[PDB]
DNA sequence: CATTAGCGAGAATTTTAGTCACGGC
RNA sequence: GGCUUUUUUG
DNA sequence: GCCGTGACTAAAGGCAAAAAAGCCTTCTCGCTAATG
């Protein structure tokens, strides 16, 4: 049951990434991989990249292409923290902000260069004299401008997207991290048979990991397959 | 020192240093293969206590 | 003279426990949090973000997961003596000596 | 002649000052 | 020759 | 709400000499020596 909970994260991170030999599964992406485009270029947007994004899951090529995916779009979002950490340092820092305007200014306005124009309406008299950090704010807001613009997706939608991913990755990590720790007496009883003892446990994680609700093999006996491995020819080592 | 006989004296500083160098290279032989992270955490406190 | 390779960043006493704690005072948080920030037991965030959560606030277990699962990747947070150098690195010192 | 330790080598209270948390008008 | 523990001289 | 207050904790306590003793982790096994 717990692994259900770990492929539900995995489903919701594929949707995140998603929003010959090799060619017949890209076949179903490119069906509508193109169809797609048009019918976003103007609710059907909604209905179709669905469908597009739901082909790309039917059919798990190698997970390494998904980390791939996962840090190609992760390179957006810390570019994305980069900005918004630059913008921090020049407000708060020099200043004395209490830092919550942001949510009411910076979180409305992004692409609009009029959040720290309208800083000045609410008083803050380290905002009535920006002045040289005025300049020294949207001055990095022309490279926000563009990098958002060669991303083609909205700021709110990226922030909403890297929240869903970050949601699943946390969500399978909690649960691994959660379920293992309670399989340490099976380790010791086995590798019984201190560095072995250690190397007992060194494959615990692989077994655990690796056990799917597809199974059915018994968990304790599923995993003497790996743990009985380190006695098997690396005992010696 | 040596003293009389095939026993050979030991000064503390030379025990707290063989337990520091003990207990960094077991942190990382084990951090090598990536063990699992509660097992690291436990190691990681002691060798700072040590 | 002899060297040792530490497995990992690992922190000073001295500078710790004096009468009055350099890093403590640096910082600005109170002894007993940097002890347990240090012995791994108490979550601690290094970087807030975008998030609610302050740069320099002291967590727990519970507390963490918990915004784990709400924010995870926004908001950024390490152990011990690993978090404690990455924390002293991004505090600039000009900055704060014109702040203070 | 037959049995077994074994260890060699390897391994796993008084006094004072200062600081910090609570609290009092 | 280091440590520890006593005892003693002033 | 800031200074008062009490509660908690670090640090040192003579100088030199002599005389003694006793130590410097502990657990485990194969061919040599201890043992029957």
């Amino acid at each position: 049951d717990i692994a259900k909970r770990i492929e539900d994260g995995i489903n919701q991170v594929q949707c995140s990434v998603a929003e010959e030999l090799a060619r017949e599964k890209f076949a179903e992406l490119r069906a509508q991989y193109v169809v797609t485009r048009d019918t976003i270029k103007a609710a059907t947007a909604q209905e179709e990249i669905l469908k597009l994004s739901e082909v790309f899951k039917q059919f798990r090529l190698v997970p390494k292409q998904f980390d791939y995916l996962v840090n190609s779009m992760r390179v957006m979002m810390d570019r994305v923290r980069t900005q918004e950490r630059l913008i921090m340092k020049l407000c708060v820092e020099q200043c004395k902000m209490p830092k919550k305007n942001f949510i009411t200014l910076f979180t409305g306005n992004e692409t609009s260069d009029t959040w720290f124009n309208a800083a000045i309406a609410m008083n803050k008299p380290w905002s009535e004299k920006l002045h040289d950090v005025s300049e020294e704010v949207h001055r990095a807001l022309q490279k926000l401008q563009q990098i958002e613009e060669e991303t083609g997706l909205t700021i709110e939608q990226v922030k909403d997207i890297n929240r869903r991913m970050s949601i699943g990755e946390a969500k399978a990590r909690r649960a691994k991290k959660e379920m293992v720790e309670a399989n340490l007496r099976l380790v010791i009883s086995i590798a019984k048979k201190l560095d072995l003892i250690q190397e007992g446990n060194i494959g615990l994680m692989k077994a655990v990991d690796k056990f799917e609700y597809r199974r059915g093999y018994k968990f304790s006996t599923y995993a003497t397959w790996w743990i009985r491995q380190a006695i098997t020819r690396s005992i010696a080592d | 020192v040596p003293l009389d006989g095939g026993r050979f004296a030991t000064s503390d500083l030379n025990d707290l240093y063989r337990r520091v160098i003990n207990r960094n290279n077991r942190l990382k032989r084990l951090l090598d293969l990536a063990a699992p992270d509660i097992i690291v955490r436990n190691e990681k406190r002691m060798l700072q206590e040590a | 003279m002899g060297h040792i390779e530490l497995a990992s960043p690992t922190a000073h006493i001295w500078f710790l426990k004096s009468l009055p704690s350099r890093i403590g005072l640096l910082l600005d948080m109170p002894l007993r949090d940097i002890e347990r920030v240090l012995y791994f037991e108490s979550y601690v965030v290094i970087e807030g973000g975008m998030t609610n959560l302050e740069r320099q606030q002291i967590l727990t277990e519970e507390q963490y997961l918990d915004a784990l699962e709400e924010f995870g990747d926004e908001f950024d947070a390490k152990m011990g003596a690993e978090a404690i150098q990455a924390l002293l690195k991004s505090m600039d010192l000009e900055q704060e000596c014109e702040q203070l």
